[PDB]
Formats: structure tokens, sequence, C-alpha cells
């Protein structure tokens, strides 16, 4: 069922269009929040942003990196919150029978 | 299995070129530490190295191996050398000839701990590529969970 490549592996192109749409909805904490990500994450996320770096990227490097979660649950973490804009812009890297959701 | 190594194999005798894969991943996020802050103290090792058979609770009444500050020579050693210098290989290098007898950390005892620790990308490295096993199994809620799609 789930066949996706690791949250880790996916190309820093669409890594960067992902991450940029996330910073402009500003739902980082929303995201950790969703996770249950710990105080030090959560403020590991906010240091980043703090001192300009993407909030959201931090997210995928914390909960991917040290999670090994994939792209497949990246889409249904974004299902669930309702950001349809953000499984679009990862729909090539997860299964077609799952872009009845977006 | 065909697996390279065993849950009894010690660390010290894992190839150092796939204790430095294991390290790279541990040294994400500064995982080393929270596994370094959870290692128990007089363990018997290969006793615990078998699949559930490190009972973190039971194991933990003895007290922790590491204090905090244990964990600061790593980091003040570490910062003395380059940026690319990996935190978490000298955290290995350190507990694999650790202990005495029976005390020498193991592969089982590693993947037990890297799981209680939510660590599961080096969980499932040790798994996969040094037991030849499945993944291990994710908590229901939290961060290491999965998220179905309804």
């Amino acid at each position: 069922l789930d066949n996706t490549m690791a949250i880790r592996l996916l190309p820093l192109p669409v890594r960067a269009q992902l991450c940029a749409h996330l910073d402009a909805l500003d739902v980082w904490q929303q995201l950790a929040t969703a996770v249950k990500l710990y105080p030090d994450q959560v403020e590991q996320i906010s240091s980043q942003k703090q001192r300009g770096r993407s909030a959201s990227n931090e997210f995928l490097n914390i909960w991917g990196g040290q999670y090994n979660h994939t792209v497949q649950t990246l889409f249904a973490l974004f299902k669930k919150l309702k950001l349809h804009n953000a499984m679009r812009l990862i729909k090539d890297y997860v299964s077609e029978d799952l872009h009845k959701y977006i | 299995l065909s697996s390279k190594y065993s849950r009894n194999t010690e660390l010290r005798r894992v190839e150092d070129n796939d204790i430095y894969r294991l390290a790279k991943i541990l040294d994400e996020n500064s995982c080393w530490r929270k596994l370094m802050s959870i290692i128990p103290k007089g363990m018997d090792v290969q006793a615990c190295s078998g699949a559930g058979c490190l009972n973190f609770p039971a194991e933990i009444k003895k007290g922790f191996k590491y204090t905090a500050q244990d964990v600061f020579q790593i980091d003040e050693a570490a910062n003395r050398l380059p940026p690319d210098q990996s935190k978490s290989q000298m955290m290995i290098d350190e507990w694999k000839t650790s202990g005495k007898l029976n005390e020498r950390p193991t592969v089982g005892v590693l993947l037990q701990l890297l799981v209680q620790a939510e660590l599961f990308s080096a969980a499932d490295f040790v798994a996969l590529d040094f037991l030849n096993e499945s993944t291990p199994a994710r908590p229901v809620d939290g961060p290491g969970a999965l998220i179905s799609l309804e």
C-alpha cells in the first residue's frame, strides 16, 4: 500500500515549492501540533524561523528525518489539516489512486 | 537469516563503515543525545539482545549509564574539530568499548533502545540493513505514528 519514498528523499525542487507554500500559509505550528512534536522540537522550528529559515522545512527535517515518515504519510497529514494545495504539490510522489482526495 | 549481523553481535564487531552510516543518521537533529541519555546502566546485554528481551522500565531501575555531563564531553571534543565531525560516531566509539564482560552493547540492545527513544530512521536502518528484519512497529499516537487516509 505505502510504496512512497521517505520525506527526507524528496527532490529539492518540489521540497522548495512545498515549504515556500506552507511558510506563506504559516501553518508550521498547526503541523507540529497535529503530529504532537515535543517542546524542544517545536522550539527548534520556532528558533530556525526567527533566524530567517523556513519553518516548514525544519518541520520536515524533524518529523521526516527522525521518524522516517513517507510522502504518503505527509499527504495524509495535509489531508487531515485540509491543506489541499499542499497535497497537490506532492501528488506526483504519491499513488494516483489518492488524487481523489485533492 | 542471511543477515550481516545478529542481535548478539557486539557493536564493536560491526564493520566501521556500517556504524558510520548509522552515525550520520543519528547526527541529524542531534538524536545521538537522545539515545545516549537513555542507555540503561548494568544491563545483561546478551540476555537483553533478543527481540522483546530488553524491558526498558525494568532495566532503568539500575539507573542510566551516562549523564548529561558525559554527553557534553562528546560535544566539547567534536566542537574543537571541523563542523562536519560526527558526534554520533564519537558517541558510539565510547559506548561500543564500554563495560566489562557481558556489558559490551550489541545490535539487539541498540535496536530496542532506538525504538524506546522513537529514533525510527536509525531503528529502521538497523532492522533492515544490519538484521535483514522488517522495520519495527510504530506507536498509535505521537510524532512516530502513521496517519490514515479517510
